[PDB]
């Protein structure tokens, strides 16, 4: 019997740390947290039995890198909407990109 | 029915009517809030419709 993710976990499985990466968007696996994001140095604090952190929508926005613990922000990486300004085709092929 | 009230002065009023024209502009990327960073989600919500 055992819980899942809501505190720091002293049993672990067999894989092996790699060097963490910090202002790139990069695959993250923090002690079984899985998310693609920018990982930053927070200015923010952390309680000792807190090793997640959580926003609004319950998303996991800080963690506590295993190891070093140092809290580390995590930020979705860059994503917008892409819009095409395209005169008519008869008139050109030409375009632009929004 | 032999007595009327006729005006003997005029007052100048300004009043002020406030009418909403245009409401804020709105884009949501359904793959992000559905499903995440997860690629496997994407792949799922695509057969969904």
């Amino acid at each position: 019997s055992f819980e899942l993710l809501h505190a720091p976990a002293t049993v672990c499985g067999p894989k092996k740390s790699t060097n963490l990466v910090k202002n790139k968007c990069v695959n993250f696996n923090f002690n079984g947290l899985k998310g693609t994001g920018v990982l930053t140095e927070s200015n923010k604090k952390f309680l000792p039995f807190q090793q997640f952190g959580r926003d609004i929508a319950d998303t996991t926005d800080a963690v506590r890198d295993p190891q070093t613990l140092e809290i580390l922000d995590i930020t979705p990486c860059s994503f917008g909407g892409v819009s095409v300004i395209t005169p008519g085709t008869n008139t050109s092929n030409q375009v632009a990109v929004l | 029915n032999n007595s009327i009230a006729i005006p003997t002065n005029f007052t100048i009023s300004v009043t002020t009517e406030i009418l909403p024209v245009s409401m804020t502009k709105t884009s949501v990327d359904c793959t992000m809030y559905i499903c995440g960073d997860s690629t496997e989600c994407s792949n799922l919500l695509l057969q969904y419709g």
